[PDB]
């Protein structure tokens, strides 16, 4: 519905105790001028966990398509049972460094010539059809970091616990 | 590890303008808050302002009415802090700090000695000012908030002449490292730290800060010493 909530707060760490230091910091994979974040793989429950996942989108060039994959509860029984995103209404609100805690932000507000399409391959772009895509503007003037949360680290299988994965969005000036 | 180094002690004149530098080695730069906070001679922690490195503008204390400057060099790694119109009462320890996801400053510098010689703020109210214990007895030390912080505060245990060294956040969150006999409580406006049993690396000045909103602010301090 496009509606920010000015009283949701939270870290990139959220409840895992992981200093940004021992994150597991990773670039997009990038293919043509689509970045993409899969999370498929990445927070699957392993004896190491909770890891943090730290997926890296750096852009300084123009009209760059960034899709994130966060893997759906009950896609596979038992590997995402406790799995969250944040924000909910992703891609539209997005989350900003405000002070040092993530508050969410409207990313329309936040980059001047933005898409979003209503739909990714005929479903919904929410990430409760498992995908989210935009496309970021010919030009871009400011530096601009934002995220989004795809959290697996609350899945206990046993021994085996999933991992936190965060999306940076690094978009540096370009289009001169 | 993250490792961050700042310049060395100097000697200013009243008058002058001090620029001092924090080097950021391991991590990440650009998208991590680093943190000014001083200390005058036995006196508490003052915030002074912070930086994202991104943003290419630090935000500051009220307090400060300008003085003070931060800025970062990205292509380096390396803040600065400059305070001009030095006088006598900014005789001071200053240290950097940086947050690592965690909203807290939990990776701070040895702190820059720095020698001059020729509305809205939430409070917070520690008590007691002094405790004199011995081993094995029971510590707790009192945080009060003029308004609201959620479960955003901290505590800090700072021995002379050392950093502050990050114990609780979140109000109940235990530091990595931080032996099982510390506890933190509390939410909204009433905090404590307990010590169920007191050892000798106990022996300390504790400090509580809230970091729900700029400026960040410090209670002014329990001196945790051995009983005589």
């Amino acid at each position: 519905l496009d509606k920010i909530d000015l009283s949701y707060e939270t870290t990139e760490s959220g409840d895992t105790a992981v200093s940004e230091d021992s994150y597991d910091k990773y670039a997009s994979q990038n293919t043509n001028k689509e970045y993409v974040c899969d999370f498929t793989d990445q927070l699957k429950p392993t004896e190491s966990g909770p890891k943090v996942k730290k997926c890296e989108v750096k852009v300084n060039e123009p009209l760059i398509k960034v899709k994130i994959i966060c893997p759906l509860k009950g896609s596979v029984e038992k590997l995402y049972d406790n799995i969250e995103y944040v924000p909910k209404k992703s891609p539209y609100v997005v989350l900003t460094k405000e002070e040092t805690k993530l508050k969410e932000k409207l990313l329309s507000k936040l980059i001047y010539g933005l898409l979003i399409s209503p739909t990714v391959n005929e479903k919904e772009n929410n990430f409760k059809e498992g995908v989210i895509e935009f496309t970021l503007p010919p030009v871009v003037h400011k530096a601009t970091v934002f995220y989004f949360i795809c959290d697996n680290s609350k899945t206990e299988d046993d021994n085996k616990k999933g991992n936190r994965g965060i999306v940076e969005v690094y978009v540096e000036p370009y289009g001169n | 590890q993250v490792q961050l180094v700042q310049s060395g002690a100097e000697v200013k004149k009243p008058g002058s303008s001090v620029k001092v530098s924090c080097k950021v080695s391991g991590g990440t730069f650009n998208t991590y808050a680093i943190i000014w906070v001083r200390q005058a001679p036995g006196q508490g922690l003052e915030w002074m302002g912070a930086i994202i490195p991104f943003q290419d503008r630090g935000q500051y204390a009220q307090k400060f009415q300008g003085r003070v400057t931060i800025t970062a060099d990205k292509s380096t790694s390396t803040a600065y802090m400059e305070l001009s119109s030095l006088r006598s009462e900014d005789t001071a320890v200053y240290y950097c700090a940086k947050e690592s996801g965690r909203a807290v400053a939990d990776r701070w510098g040895q702190g820059t000695l720095v020698t001059v010689s020729s509305g809205s703020d939430i409070v917070m109210t520690q008590s007691p000012a002094s405790l004199a214990l011995s081993l094995g007895e029971r510590a707790t030390l009192y945080c009060r908030a003029s308004h609201s912080i959620s479960s955003w505060l901290a505590w800090y245990q700072q021995k002379p002449g050392k950093a502050p060294k990050l114990l609780i956040y979140k109000a109940s969150t235990l530091e990595s490292g931080v032996p099982s006999r510390f506890s933190g409580s509390g939410s909204g406006t009433e905090f404590t730290l307990t010590i169920s049993s007191l050892q000798p690396d106990d022996f300390a000045t504790y400090y509580c800060q809230q970091y729900k909103s700029y400026p960040w602010t410090f209670g002014q301090g329990t001196k945790l010493e051995i009983k005589r």
